[PDB]
RNA sequence: AGGGGAUCGAAGAUGAUCAGAUACCGUCGUAGUCUUAACCAUAAACUAUGCCGACUAGGGAUCGGGUGGUGUUUUUUUAAUGACCCACUCGGCACCUUACGAGAAAUCAAAGUCUUUGGGUUCUGGGGGGAGUAUGGUCGCAAGGCUGAAACUUAAAGGAAUUG
């Protein structure tokens, strides 16, 4: 029955996102870290927050944790988010410049008359 | 008390009386 | 069965206007309906209406400009005296400065305003505002 | 659509509707100039016939009534109107 | 009216059909019928991409009419529109709402996420129905990336596209971003295509 | 058509129907049936003299728990026996 | 509305819907007013002058605003061949 | 003092919008009552009724007080507000704020000819709340407000002086009678009249033109 | 007040269907109103099945099965926990699971 | 009033239960349950929603009829037909989403197109009891049906929904 109060959880949620690069996965270091970086009121609460914070380090270590995003996680996501596939991005080259469609889209191209390479495949049903 | 038990009670009462009014008719 | 084609034509227009339609189709569109449309169009409540000649009874497609509030019929066509026009107008119209009570009188279908200056009276057909 | 030209419906839209519900109601039925397999005599047969129409030479059958359109007797040429 | 350059260029229609944006939905409602070019066998309908392009160009002119780019909110809730909206928000002001809308972001003038846009753009009226309904209390226009089966209530401008394809959704947002930048001194070089590849608006995994 | 007829020649159906349903009015029924003149202590009169027959103290209805101190009076015009209140603090002594 | 010596006496004249000529009232919080940018040559938004449509909340709620904008833009030339009168 | 959190408030506080009818013209939603006070200063206030609303709980009956407050001067502006608070005084304060948010403009017309200033309603209108239906008829000059004392005062805080009235349903319900009348008076700009048939150039919104000063950094 | 659009049954176009007898108390309930469950149970068991397979001649023997349609009155279905009275808006849910 | 009468089963019998149990529960069981020839004419006879007509919003499914696909399907390696699929349409039983709109609300595609009140028409109601009672009439073999008050009494009865 050791469920941790949101004041403990939101305190970790107020610590990791700003000090992840300098924290450690060791609780003993963390509570000594919690001494000066965090201005807490009681020693019992000091150890409780350090324990949850250390547990968050393990959870963070094995993949990102939802709801908490440290600073270096932001750049880690954005570099992955700047992906621009240099080919295959609907730039033709599927059949080396002759896109494929059905009869109706083909006539559609003719309803607009635009000059575009094309093809036609049978359907049914 | 349903009105059908009122209905059934009143039917008996309405029909013991056309028998007692018959002894004078 | 139908009893008042003018009532059905006026009701069809009214439902169309409340739905924002800019036109409505009317069947069977008698010539009392046409005369009633003509007075409404003369005062600007509707636009151009066109009579489709089927060989049976007629159709009308009325263009609505959105200026119509409530076109309605008064049934039965009560015999209204020339002095009893004011009573109908007060009961049927929203204000004295606008709206019309269309009367079928011996001089033809006409609004209560024109029928007052021709000094004729008949039976009340319907209203428009 | 709240705005449409009820006086000029598209021909595909009117062909979709019931015959009594077009802009001006009319029949979708037609007449056939059926030809007897043997003789050259031309008989004018209603599409929705509903009677077993008979030619002169082919005095057995020329069409067969059904629920709607009449069924031609699988050996007869025809042209509309 | 509109000058001749704004017509559907073949290069733009090259990829507009490639992303299968023409692939409409099996079910079409009476408010999306005009965009139904035809019905293919197997029941998939086809959209007239000329309607898609012309409606897209209209929305850009509507978009590039608010004096401020910071109050043109682009809404997405589906996971496919998340990257499309955010990178739509990068090129213009276009404050984005990706993920959850937080009901009461247009009313409830005291919250942190309370905003007062002059225009809301939704990637999907069905999924962003909360955003659309929230926008109908405050007299805000709505531009929707509707499909043939999507609702049209409180949708002032509708761009017909394929809501079931990540390629289509990313392309529509990309094109919308390009036209609004063209309708300002940002990409004044109208003739040549945009330098950035449209793929960066597409969905991202994992 | 919402119930009632409308036609110009329907005034008989309208008037007869109204005359039939008017009897549902308790105040109109009583005047037309003339129950007050026929069956009532006062023959449709605002006042009536009488002869005091006895003095009664009646228990008021609940919840009041009081005594009302009325008098039983024999009417002079028709002879009907009624009971009548004596409204004041006392004044029963006056009646005798 | 006027009075005897002219001199219009009316708080304001409400804007009418561009699709139905309906009065847009003060508490019509679903009624929008769309502004479409004017465009000169080479497509410049030239901010300041717009083509403006007012859509009543009734049309938006009933879901015919998207078609109403199509018809009104087609009428003013904003769109070219999207809206067809006959359907 | 007052710090504007809304674009409308920022314009009104800065002075870019100097009259309320500009808000009504574009149907801008007012959220800060400071906007109404800045544009309608002399807005006299009255309370029509205070009634207790009770909720049954495990221990006893919880009581709260519901206040109906009417704002509006005698120059064609009216508001109405329904607020329930734990105490009467608080219900009045929040009742006044709610009524100021719901300020709407009304229409004054002539029963007869267009002589003098408008005195009556421009058109007979009607509002419904609950089962109560309130109908307002334009009246000749000098007829006064022929209405129940509650609806009569709501019409005095409207600027109307001549109007007839009819009613339906449980008019003894004051909140529904006030809401029904309040709906009725607001419909007076809802109705379309021949004088308003003329087209207008549909002017731009204040939130569009003065969008530089509004929504600061 | 009307608790259900389909009053308590499935009858729109009949005026009278027929009665059927509840399998638990023999009450007469109309066939449309009756709660119906189909019992599709193996002939022997899911526990004794192994025992009867070892002791069976014909080393491969298709195990037969029992079928019977069960009709319950409203009371018996509730008492036996077949229906489980639901909320005002959940009772509109007509899905089998 | 004949026939027939297996089962179930007002009445009745009886066994338990219960303080009592002329009830629920168990076992019998007459009338009835079935049929023929005649009666009665009532049901929560219900969708508690008269009938005819017009209009107003989106969808899918289904029953019956019809129309069209160079559609699938068969025994003669295809034909017609049947069955099936798709797209329409007419009529019907309904259903789903929404609130134009209505309503007191529950809810309603009608219970909408109603103080902006009029398509045509029939029936019924006027606070709760007394009371569908008394009497009269009429129908019926009877049961009872239809018609149907008054004296008197009464500040409420009631509908929908909310918290407990
Ligand atoms: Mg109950
Ligand atoms: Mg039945
Ligand atoms: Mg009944
Ligand atoms: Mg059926
Ligand atoms: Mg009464
Ligand atoms: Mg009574």
């Amino acid at each position: 029955g050791r469920v941790r109060t949101k004041t403990v959880k939101r305190a970790s949620k107020a610590l990791i996102e700003r000090y992840y690069p300098k924290l450690t996965l060791d609780f003993q270091t963390n509570k000594r870290l919690c001494d000066e970086i965090a201005t807490i009121q009681s020693k019992r609460l000091r150890n409780k927050i350090a324990g949850y914070t250390t547990h968050l380090m393990k959870r963070i270590q094995k993949g990102p944790v939802r709801g908490i995003s440290f600073k270096l996680q932001e750049e880690e996501r954005e570099r992955k988010d700047q992906y621009v596939p240099e080919v295959s991005a609907l730039d033709l080259s599927r059949s080396n410049g002759v896109l494929n469609v059905d009869n109706q889209t083909s006539d559609l191209v003719k309803s607009l008359g635009l000059k575009l390479p094309l093809s036609v495949i049978n359907v049914s049903a | 008390m349903r009105a059908k038990w009122r209905k059934k009670r009143t039917r008996r009462l309405k029909r013991k009386r056309r028998k007692v009014r018959a002894r004078s008719k | 069965t139908r009893s008042s084609v003018l009532a059905d034509a006026l009701n069809a227009i009214n439902n169309a206007e409340k739905t924002g339609k800019r036109q409505v189709l009317i069947r069977p569109s008698s010539k009392v309906i046409i005369k009633f449309l003509q007075v409404m169009q003369k005062h600007g409540y509707i636009g151009e209406f066109e009579y489709i000649d089927d060989h049976r009874s007629g159709k009308i497609v009325v263009q609505l400009n959105g200026r119509l509030n409530k076109c309605g019929v008064i049934s039965p066509r009560f015999n209204v005296k020339i002095g009893d026009i004011e009573k109908w107008t007060a009961n049927l119209l929203p204000a004295r400065q606008f709206g019309y009570v269309i009367l079928t009188t011996s001089a033809g279908i006409m609004d209560h305003e024109e029928a007052r200056r021709k000094h004729v009276s008949g039976k009340i057909l319907g209203f428009v505002y | 659509v709240l705005v449409q030209d009820l006086l000029h419906p598209t021909a595909a839209s009117e062909a979709r509707k019931h015959k009594l519900k077009t802009l001006v109601q009319g029949p979708r039925s037609y007449f056939l100039d059926v030809k007897c397999p043997g003789c050259l005599n031309i008989t004018t047969v209603f599409s929705h016939a509903q009677t077993a129409v008979t030619c002169e030479s082919c005095s057995t059958i020329l069409c067969t009534p059904t629920g709607g359109k009449a069924k031609l007797s699988e050996g007869t040429s025809f042209r509309r109107k | 009216s509109l000058p001749a350059t704004f017509d559907l260029t073949p290069e733009d229609a090259q990829l507009l059909l490639a992303a299968n944006t023409h692939l409409g939905a099996r079910n079409v409602q009476v408010h999306q019928e005009p965009y139904v070019f035809n019905a293919r066998p197997d029941g998939v309908h086809v959209i007239n991409v000329g309607k898609t392009w012309e409606k897209l160009v209209l929305a850009a002119r509507i978009i590039a009419a608010i004096p401020n780019p910071e109050d043109v909110v682009a809404i997405s809730s589906r996971t496919f529109g998340q990257r499309a909206v955010l990178k739509f928000a990068a090129h213009t002001g276009a404050t984005p709402i990706a993920g959850r809308f937080t009901p009461g972001s247009f009313t409830n003038y005291i919250t942190r996420s309370f905003k007062e846009p002059r225009l809301v753009i939704v990637t999907d009226p069905r999924s962003d129905a909360q955003a659309i309904k929230e926008a109908s209390y405050v007299n805000i226009p709505v531009i929707a990336l509707t499909d043939l089966d999507s609702p049209s209530e409180f949708v002032d401008v509708a761009i017909p596209c394929n809501n079931r394809g990540k390629h289509s959704i990313g392309l529509i947002w990309y094109l919308l971003a390009r036209e609004v930048l063209r309708l300002r001194g940002a990409l004044v070089d109208r003739t040549q295509p945009w330098s950035i590849m449209p793929d960066l608006y597409f969905y991202r995994d994992p | 058509g919402k119930g009632k007829p409308r036609g110009l020649n329907s005034a008989r159906k309208l008037r007869v129907h109204r005359r039939n349903n008017r009897w549902a009015e308790n105040n109109y029924k009583k005047r037309l049936l003339g129950t007050a003149f026929k069956s009532s202590p006062f023959g449709g009169s605002s006042h009536a003299k009488g002869i005091v027959l006895e003095k009664l103290g009646i228990e008021s209805k609940q919840p009041n728990s009081a005594i009302r101190k009325c008098v039983r009076v024999q009417l002079i015009k028709n002879g009907k026996k009624v009971t009548a209140f004596v409204p004041n603090d006392g004044c029963l002594n006056f009646v005798d | 509305m006027e009075n005897d010596k002219g001199q219009l006496v009316e708080l304001y004249v409400p804007r009418k819907c561009s699709a139905t000529n309906r009065i847009i009232k003060a508490d019509d919080h679903a009624s929008v007013q769309i502004n479409v940018a004017k465009v000169d040559e080479e497509g410049r938004a030239i901010p300041g002058e717009y083509v403006t449509y007012a859509l009543s909340g009734y049309v938006r709620s009933r879901g015919e605003s998207d078609d109403s904008l199509n018809r009104l833009a087609q009428n003013d030339g904003l769109l070219k061949n999207v809206w067809s009168y006959s359907r | 003092g007052w710090v504007p959190v809304t674009k409308l408030g920022r314009l009104v506080k800065a002075g870019k919008i100097t009259t309320i009818e500009e808000i009504f013209l574009h149907s801008l939603p007012v959220k800060e009552f400071q906007i109404i006070d800045t544009l309608l200063p002399g807005l006299q206030d009255e309370v029509m009724n205070i009634k207790p609303v009770q909720k049954q709980t495990r221990a006893g009956q919880r009581t709260r007080f519901k206040a109906v407050v009417v704002v509006g001067d005698s120059n064609g502006h009216v508001g109405l507000g329904i607020k329930t608070a734990k105490e009467v005084a608080g219900a009045i304060r929040a009742g006044i704020i709610i009524a100021k948010l719901s300020v709407i403009p009304i229409r004054r017309g002539y029963w007869g000819t267009n002589l003098g200033q408008p005195h009556s309603l421009a058109t007979k209108t009607t509002g419904k709340c609950g089962s109560v239906t309130v109908r307002l008829i334009p009246a000749p000059r000098g007829s006064g407000i022929v209405a129940s004392p509650a609806v009569k005062k709501l019409l005095q805080l409207a600027g109307v002086e001549d109007v007839y009235t009819q009613s339906n349903g449980k008019t003894r319900t004051l909140e529904n009678t006030l809401k029904a009348a309040f709906v009725a008076i607001g419909n007076t700009y809802g109705f379309l009249t021949p004088n308003l048939w003329a087209e207008q150039p549909l002017p731009v919104s204040p939130l569009d033109i003065y969008s530089d000063e509004a929504s600061a950094q | 007040p009307k608790k259900r659009a389909s009053n308590g049954r499935n009858k729109k176009g009949r005026g009278h269907v027929k009665p059927v007898r509840c399998v638990n108390c023999s009450k007469s309930i109309p066939k449309d109103k009756a709660i119906k469950r189909m019992a599709i149970r193996n002939i022997v068991e899911a526990a004794a099945v192994r025992d009867l397979s070892e002791a069976s001649v014909y080393p491969e023997y298709a195990l037969p099965k029992t079928y019977n349609k069960l009709h319950y009155c409203v009371s018996c279905a509730i008492h036996a926990r077949i229906v489980r009275v639901r909320s005002r808006e959940d009772r509109k849910n007509r899905a089998p699971p």
